[PDB]
């Protein structure tokens, strides 16, 4: 989760993008924007002579 | 009596009915909806939504 600069409308909250996943949320208590983007991916490489 | 004399005054109200259609919507930088097109009115709109 990361703090956001986005400005929702007073009732809006999803992170739906081009693919429609989630990169936005509002604290049900402090009502602030928390961008979501996971900590992972994948690619592998070993070099040998 | 309770059933005859009374004043209405000028007002007029409009009533419509809805229909299951398909719409194409245009949101902006604020995410506020700014425009739309009913691509079942005319061919040019159909081209737009396709
Ligand atoms: C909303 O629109 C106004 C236009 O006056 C603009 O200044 C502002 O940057 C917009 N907000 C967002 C969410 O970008």
């Amino acid at each position: 989760l990361t703090e956001s600069n986005k400005k929702f409308l007073p009732f809006q909250q999803f992170g739906r993008d081009i693919d429609d996943t989630t990169d936005a949320v509002r604290d049900p208590q402090t009502l602030e924007i928390l961008d979501i983007t996971p900590c992972s991916f994948g690619g592998v490489s070993v070099i040998t002579p | 009596d309770s059933s005859s004399g009374w004043t209405a005054g000028a007002a007029a109200y409009y009533v419509g009915y809805l229909q299951p259609r398909t719409f194409l919507l245009k949101y902006n930088e604020n995410g506020t909806i700014t425009d739309a097109v009913d691509c079942a009115l005319d061919p040019l709109s159909e081209t737009k939504c396709t």
